[PDB]
């Protein structure tokens, strides 16, 4: 409910917006953020088939866009790295998965160990 | 059409051909963005042909959405990203296109059998940009890759 | 023609309508920036460009015809960046309307900056019309549809009844 | 289609409820705009109900005019009288809501019925700017005018 409620608006505001994508070269900078994130959500919506995800896996995905830690990532890239970082907490931070669940919603706690999980994994993708 | 319509679950691999393309000298006139199969998955023709395929329907929808819009804005408009999947998608469209050996009353071209990794290994490279200097017609009515390069030399003469 | 032919001609200019109208937002952005920037640059005076869309600017100065600014040649890279003081005119009158050593470098600056202020000050209101005209178009197409869109409907119904009567 | 067509015969009135106008956290989620009444007419609600009504809705179109010079030119590049018009208008806006009885279980705020007399006087002095001296935000989720003077002498 929590991070869906912001991507809901975050994308409503790019569909506002998405027809200048393709056409802005002297676009605002709020309104190129508008895109950039649209255009990042848009491709964590993406999903292979015959692999439903659990629910809290689903937040921490979300979660990595909403709180714009790929805004800086190559719209082509983003399938690969979702792939890799899901594989990463299912692998090594299961408990925080488990504590993401327990709950209902995502502590301050959850919201440390999150930030970090990305920002280092992140690194690791672009280097 | 009724009759149309309820045909298409009795199919494993459907392709439909359109008249918007005939008329433009393309044939076999298949439509890229209509035509599908139940194989075209990655655990079944592996993921080098189904990310292929993919693409270049990725392309040509892109392609699409930009025609009747640039048609009336203009060309110079475009973000040299943007058109350059205008220049590779109208190459892919052609490069689609192929002389059969039953149509060579129609064609005055020799019919041509492609294997299916030379096919793969064709648009892949077209996507990839390795033909962004060769011309638009060199990739019409040809076979394999190789004639398209061909072509482009007796175009530029 | 057809409830097909409708529904894509709707799709498209439901499309131009949306870009010339942020074009319009961006031309206005440029060119109020252009005409506060006009002031100081014209009592500096006494002592085109390469991006079309912006109307009869391009065609006014070649009707009066080295150039300055692409379109220019064609019938570069000028127009986009604020022209500053290192790099036949339109003159500037109001959003609507325009007239077509070191006092050489002058004579540069003080038209390229009068050009650039037409320019967007042109385009804006060219795409303002152009969003508005696609507006105009998209409802006309609408009001076209729901009336082919009915008569479909009873066409196919009055050949059903007309079978069923026959029997 | 015919539907609609035969039903609008015998309409007098819309309420339309918009879903843009309730993410500007504005309820009841009326569209000023676009809500009609065939009885909004003089010879039957009062010259002075007609021209209130008409003012109200001219000061909201017109500040649909000016939202776009807004995202060009700024908030401090209109004239004094433009300046006027969009605090009215937004004035206007806020206290066009109103919080109801039947939702005062989910909120905590008391409801307003407010009596028609008291709707024509709070918008006719708005609009005279009889309020432009107080804050945009006192006439928001209020019931008559003196219940926004009474938001407005609260606001510390």
């Amino acid at each position: 409910k929590q991070v869906a409620g912001t991507m809901k608006l975050e994308l409503a505001q790019y569909r506002e917006v998405a027809a200048f994508a393709q056409f802005g070269s002297d676009l605002d900078a709020a309104t190129q953020q508008l895109l950039s994130r649209g255009v990042r959500l848009t491709e964590l919506l993406k999903q292979g088939q015959y692999s439903p995800m659990a629910i809290e896996e689903q937040v921490a995905v979300i979660y990595a866009g909403v709180r714009g830690y790929l805004d800086k990532l190559e719209p082509s890239k983003i399938t690969k790295f979702e792939n890799a970082f899901l594989s990463h907490v299912i692998s090594q931070h299961q408990a925080l998965l488990s504590k993401i669940r327990t709950d209902g919603k995502i502590s301050e706690e959850s919201d440390a160990k999150l930030k970090e999980i990305v920002t280092n994994f992140l690194a690791g993708f672009e280097a | 059409d009724p009759a149309p319509a309820t045909t298409f679950a009795h199919l494993d691999a459907t392709t439909v051909l359109s008249r918007a393309i005939a008329e433009l000298g393309i044939y076999p006139a298949v439509d890229p963005l209509d035509s599908t199969s139940r194989i075209m998955d990655p655990n079944i023709v592996g993921s080098e042909h189904y990310d292929v395929a993919r693409g270049v329907q990725k392309i040509l929808q892109d392609y699409k959405s930009l025609q009747d819009i640039i048609a009336i804005l203009g060309m110079d408009e475009l973000s040299e990203e943007d058109k350059l999947t205008v220049s590779r998608a109208r190459k892919i469209q052609r490069f689609l296109s192929q002389p059969f050996q039953v149509a060579e009353v129609f064609t005055g071209h020799l019919g041509k059998l492609v294997p299916l990794k030379e096919t793969i290994k064709g648009f892949q490279q077209i996507l990839a940009g390795e033909y962004d200097h060769l011309p638009e017609q060199a990739f019409y009515m040809v076979g394999p890759i190789e004639e398209a390069v061909a072509k482009a030399d007796k175009l530029a003469e | 023609a057809t409830l097909k032919d409708i529904t894509r001609r709707l799709k498209s200019i439901k499309n131009i309508q949306k870009i010339t109208k942020s074009m319009k937002m961006v031309a206005a952005a440029k060119y109020a920036r252009a005409e506060r920037e006009l002031k100081p640059a014209r009592v500096y005076g006494v002592g085109s460009s390469d991006r079309g869309l912006c109307g009869a600017i391009h065609s006014s100065v070649a009707k009066q015809m080295i150039g300055v600014g692409d379109k220019i040649r064609s019938i570069k890279e000028v127009g986009r960046r604020p022209p500053t003081f290192g790099d036949i005119f339109n003159r500037f009158r109001s959003v609507i309307s325009y007239k077509t050593e070191y006092s050489l470098a002058n004579i540069i600056y003080y038209s390229l900056k009068e050009s650039t202020t037409s320019e967007q000050s042109a385009r804006m209101t060219a795409m303002d019309n152009a969003s508005k005209n696609a507006s105009e178009m998209i409802d006309k197409l609408t009001l076209t549809f729901n009336r082919t869109r009915q008569a479909v409907i009873t066409k196919e119904l009055i050949e059903i009844i007309s079978g069923a009567a026959a029997l």
